[PDB]
RNA sequence: UAGCGGCGAGCGACGCGGGAGGAGCCCGCCCCGAAGGCGCGCUGUGGGGCGCACCGCCGCGAGGGGGCCCGAGGGCCCCGCCCGAGAGGGUGCAAGCCCCGUACGGCGGGCGGCGAGUAGCGCUGCUUGAGCGUGCAGCGCGAAGGGAGGCGCGGCCCUUCCAAGGCUAAAUACGCCCCGGGACCGAUAGCGGACCAAGUAGCGCGAGCGAACGGUGAAAAGGACGCCCUGCGGCCGCUCAAAAGACCUGAACCCGGCCGGCCGCCGGCCCGCCGGCCCCGUCUCGAAACACGGACCGAGGAGCCACGCGCCGCGGCGAGCCCGAGGGAGCCCCCGCGGCGGAGCGAGCGCGAGACGCCCCGGGCCCGCCAUGCCCCUGCGGGCG
RNA sequence: GGCGCGUGGGCCCCUCCUGGUAAGCAGGACGGGCGAGGCGGGACGAUCCGGACGCCGGGCCAGGGUGCGCCGCCGGGGCCC
RNA sequence: CCGCAGAGGCCCCGGGGGCGAAGGCGGCGCGCAGGCCCCGCCGGACCGGCCUCUGGUGCAGAUCUCGGCAGCAGUAGCCGC
RNA sequence: AAACACAGCGUCGCGAGGGCCGCACCCGGCGCUGGCGCGACGUGAUUUCUGCCCAGUGCCACGACCGUCACCGUGAAGCGA
RNA sequence: GCAUGAAUGGACCAACGAGGAUCCCACUGUCCCGAGCCGCGCCUCCGCGAGCCUCCAGCCUCGGGAACGGGCGAGGGCCGGCCAGCGGGGCAAGAAGACCCUUUUGAGCUUGACUCCAGCCCGGGCCUGUGGGGCGGG
RNA sequence: AGGGCACAAGCCCGCCCGACCCGCGCCCCCCGUGCCGGCGCGGGCCGCGAAAGCGGGGCCUACCGAUCCUUCGCCGCCCCG
């Protein structure tokens, strides 16, 4: 007797004729190369710009990732307002600038704010009047300009007296109440209404 | 490697290992799973019970993210604290300084109540607690509580 | 075209090939078919008997 | 993995997350009105929002003799030199130092205003995982604030965006042709096609079909002279290390001469006597069969590979584990997320495990689903059984 | 206990049966054999009588036989186209 | 376990070779065997024992494929005009 | 060939805005035609004849609209489907 | 009258027919019953020179055996090599039986098999204007 | 068709609807799978009888049917801003 799970994958098609829907990776190192030598040729052609442009910090979308940080696209019209500068003003310094995106509350508002002033205060500017070698003292930034890190969580510590005070003695009848409030109260609705149906007969 | 497989050991043997009376043929048997209700009935009624027919409703289209919930049995709880603090808190029954561990940090929504906890109060914050849980805390001296 | 319908000449032979294997030693005290009652007083006389009861303390 | 499916066989997306790359804009409508691209164009040219605030080219390029013996040594023995060059190819036999190359260079390149036979709806056809409709289309009807939120209809909210006009680099794919490499084939193989003439010779009214054929030697030195012969040819010798003489080597089947024997295989023997022996492969209850295939010889000639599932063995780590894509200029070095495992059951709202044990089996308890009794707070909710 | 292959046309002997005038016919049953079992004998045979097998030397002997082919025999009692 | 083709190593002054490699023909020896070794003649430039790795890896058959070739046989036949 | 054709015999449809056929569409043939015509069928020179059946199936009614038989349209109910 | 019959035409019929059938005259190797002859081939020679087929081989009788042997058991015969003829054997050769059956293998044709499509007929709407009138239901 | 049955399992009379609800196990056929059929139980509610008792139909061995779809019934859950 034959004991086995069902296998799920598909029946091959065009195998012997049509498009071809086989890809083969024997060209990975090559295309490791090349992206590396492209890279270093564009970042020869703007000495000393770096490579990426600063970029704002985002929350992950769904309740999975709710507490972790990532970066976006570019900053809103208010984060700049808070810099005080200009859509105009920060692509000519390097800063990604994203109008479709609204801010959804004021902490993520000083989050960027404190972002932009960091960046401002560590980039400089050459001016058309600057000597050829103080330009080449120059260091060219690598990766991306300023990492989004998450710490690890920490303990801390707290009172047992002041605890008890925020919630109730019993606290898994409370859950369940709150749960389940919705589906007793189209109960009650229905049981009133059957007992006008008592009434109303008579 | 092929030096070893067990068809190179049948050459000068004509058959192959299939036999003479039946032989190898094509497909002796159908292509699949074909036959589950017919032919192969024993075979799916022995081994594959619940394969034919339909069950429950239907979601058209699953949001994986809110289904999500992971959980912590309340004997895992101590072992989110590094060592060191381990023992410093173990040492000092504090009621005053009490370590506060919140699971939503670590990754967890729920707190379930396998196991037991060592005697000493603690503070533990989730969204959601089971009955045996709750009770189990507050015979150690630890109170929960609920976080955003 | 005919063939045979039936015969069971070769399987007496077979039968004893390895032996007739003999029921396990389990099977003679399983519960499966016996009177609730008497299973639940059973049960219910061990719990209370000090010297047998593995209720804890 | 949601789903589609004589709910059979089968088929089948997207979001979240990690990377490569990264770039934004215009027209109409509205204001001015020929200021314009002026033989055109007012049936609208031209200009504007109005108020608050890596490729190619060129070059140079080191270092060995003596003896023995061979048709010729790159061979054998002895003793040396060069090295940023001991990758290779050629040369009369295995060459860093006999020749060309190889390593090491240089040059050039607040106001105004947002798209109609349209969107949508009814009926019908195709299409999709899209299920009382995923996308498109025909016909009929046809609008003002509008669209969407993976089950329809009516009502009230919230969250988000603005169709029926247009432009845009990068990261991606890929034959011919050119360059480089290979645990690939080695002349019945490898492309049909290694051969001064292959899609050729040849076949078909035509559309089309389509072969076979590689190798003397270091050097053509490609065969002196002489003697027979009516000529055809023959002998003898010549070149060469060798005829290797239209050519490397030259097996089997089949055959001619000379020389020895008299019927196949196995066994015994002082060798032709004695004894034994049906034709193999195959389907079949059963083959020597008047069952089929097989004249003979050579070469070729048939369970490999990819993905999925189950179980077994071994290695590393172990409540954890993990060369993902990719990034660091190191095929082998460094960094590098999901995922799987860690808790189950239940159609679902959801609820959620400790009590015993060298191991195994079995009992006993605990969690979820179903049904009940008692108690009580925050109550079709909690607790105990 | 786990994983897995082949097989799923059978036939014959002994004794016991059913249909059929019968059949080297068709269909069943306990045990054995051939299939898949070499060797000696039954003149000759897949199955009967003995005996179930590595390569050899020596001895004993089952079944069946002992005029000659062709290894191996006599004695006694009875019958006899 | 024997054999075939190829890859990575070893082969005590750095494995065997024009003082003659591969291949062919004939003959001993070794091994239960698959096979291996040596000797003589031919030939004229390459070859491989042991350890690890890899596979388009072993033929008597397929009315098998391609090539060569026998008996029949000095046979049938070389009769229209 | 006893098969097919044949002259002859008979039936059926159509007066052009029609009939029969082609044809994806646009368009065509009979038709440079008009009932002494065109098209569709059966029997098969001459002589002599060709009986009965409209229950079945088929065809036909400028027969009839009895019952049934679509979308559309329109009436009632409904928050709307 | 198993089971004739009227344009699925009945009956009859002069002329005609490489049509099917019976008889008579004449004629004859069709025959009784075969004989003789002519030319070409065959046959022998010089020149030239193939195909098919082929497990191996090639004498019989009986037995047993896949129930009709060249080979096996038991008997009987036979130097070896060739020619002209011949048609008893070699279950002679020529072809994966076309008859019969099976396969969840086909195709041609038929229809009152089952599921449908062109075509044609019929109704409403759009194309689609400008006037008048009748009837039946609000 | 074969078994069974005598103050009865037959016949007559009286009252009734156990020809019920919830949940398990076993036997037969058998791969120890399904289906039909039967039997043994734990609870609820009932009938008859003075009571002990008996009763999940017609004394026993035959009298019948999956997935998908439709329809009906109790109590609940979902339509995922
Ligand atoms: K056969
Ligand atoms: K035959
Ligand atoms: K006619
Ligand atoms: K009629
Ligand atoms: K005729
Ligand atoms: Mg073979
Ligand atoms: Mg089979
Ligand atoms: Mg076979
Ligand atoms: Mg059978
Ligand atoms: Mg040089
Ligand atoms: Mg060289
Ligand atoms: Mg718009
Ligand atoms: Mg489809
Ligand atoms: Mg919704
Ligand atoms: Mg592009
Ligand atoms: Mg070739
Ligand atoms: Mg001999
Ligand atoms: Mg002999
Ligand atoms: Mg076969
Ligand atoms: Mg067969
Ligand atoms: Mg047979
Ligand atoms: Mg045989
Ligand atoms: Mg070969
Ligand atoms: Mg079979
Ligand atoms: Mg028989
Ligand atoms: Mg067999
Ligand atoms: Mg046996
Ligand atoms: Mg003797
Ligand atoms: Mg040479
Ligand atoms: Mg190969
Ligand atoms: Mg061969
Ligand atoms: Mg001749
Ligand atoms: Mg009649
Ligand atoms: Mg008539
Ligand atoms: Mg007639
Ligand atoms: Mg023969
Ligand atoms: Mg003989
Ligand atoms: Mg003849
Ligand atoms: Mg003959
Ligand atoms: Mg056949
Ligand atoms: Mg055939
Ligand atoms: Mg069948
Ligand atoms: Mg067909
Ligand atoms: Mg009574
Ligand atoms: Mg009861
Ligand atoms: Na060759
Ligand atoms: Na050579
Ligand atoms: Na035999
Ligand atoms: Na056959
Ligand atoms: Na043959
Ligand atoms: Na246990
Ligand atoms: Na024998
Ligand atoms: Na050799
Ligand atoms: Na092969
Ligand atoms: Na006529
Ligand atoms: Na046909
Ligand atoms: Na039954």
């Amino acid at each position: 007797g034959r004991n086995v799970a069902f296998s799920n994958m598909r029946r091959y098609k065009c195998t012997n004729k049509g498009p071809n829907l086989i890809k083969n990776w024997f060209n990975q190192p090559a295309r490791k190369i090349r992206r590396r030598q492209t890279r270093l040729q564009k970042a020869k052609a703007i000495f000393p710009c770096p490579l990426q442009k600063l970029r704002p910090s985002v929350t992950r979308c769904s309740q999975k990732f709710n507490l972790t940080q990532r970066i976006g696209r570019g900053f809103t019209l208010r984060e700049l307002q808070g810099v005080g500068l200009s859509a105009g003003k920060a692509r000519q310094i390097g800063i990604a600038v994203d109008p479709r995106r609204k801010n959804k509350s004021e902490e993520s508002v000083a989050r960027n704010v404190a972002r932009l002033k960091e960046y401002l205060s560590k980039v400089t500017i050459f001016s058309k009047q600057a000597k050829p070698e103080e330009i080449q003292q120059a260091i060219q930034h690598q990766g991306v300009v300023m990492p989004v890190v998450n710490p690890k969580p920490v303990i801390t510590t707290g009172s047992i007296a002041e605890a008890k005070k925020e919630v109730p003695e019993n606290l898994f009848m409370y859950l369940r109440n709150a749960r389940t409030a919705r589906n007793r109260a189209r109960l009650a609705k229905r049981d009133a209404e059957r007992e006008a149906a008592a009434k109303t007969k008579g | 490697p092929t030096r070893i497989r067990k068809s190179r050991k049948r050459r000068g043997h004509r058959q192959m290992g299939y036999g003479r009376v039946g032989g190898h043929r094509k497909h002796p048997s159908g292509r699949g799973k074909a036959g589950g209700l017919q032919h192969k009935r024993t075979s799916f009624d022995k081994y594959h019970p619940g394969y034919f027919g339909k069950l429950g409703m239907r979601n058209y289209h699953v949001r994986r993210n809110i289904e999500y919930n992971p959980t912590i049995n309340i004997d895992k709880i101590w072992s989110l604290i590094p060592e060191e603090q381990r023992d410093g808190f173990l040492q000092r029954k504090s009621t005053t300084e009490a370590p506060v561990v919140d699971v939503t940090r670590f990754g967890f929504f729920k707190v379930l109540g396998r196991g037991s906890l060592p005697q000493c109060p603690i503070i533990i914050k989730a969204r959601y607690f089971s009955s045996d849980a709750e009770k189990k805390l507050r015979e150690v001296g630890g109170v929960p509580l609920l976080v955003p | 075209a005919k063939l045979k319908n039936h015969t069971s000449k070769n399987q007496n032979r077979k039968d004893h090939r390895n032996g007739i294997k003999k029921p396990k030693k389990s099977a003679y005290t399983s519960h499966k078919g016996m009177c609730p009652k008497y299973l639940r007083n059973l049960r219910r006389s061990r719990a209370n008997d000090p010297r047998q009861s593995l209720r804890p303390n």
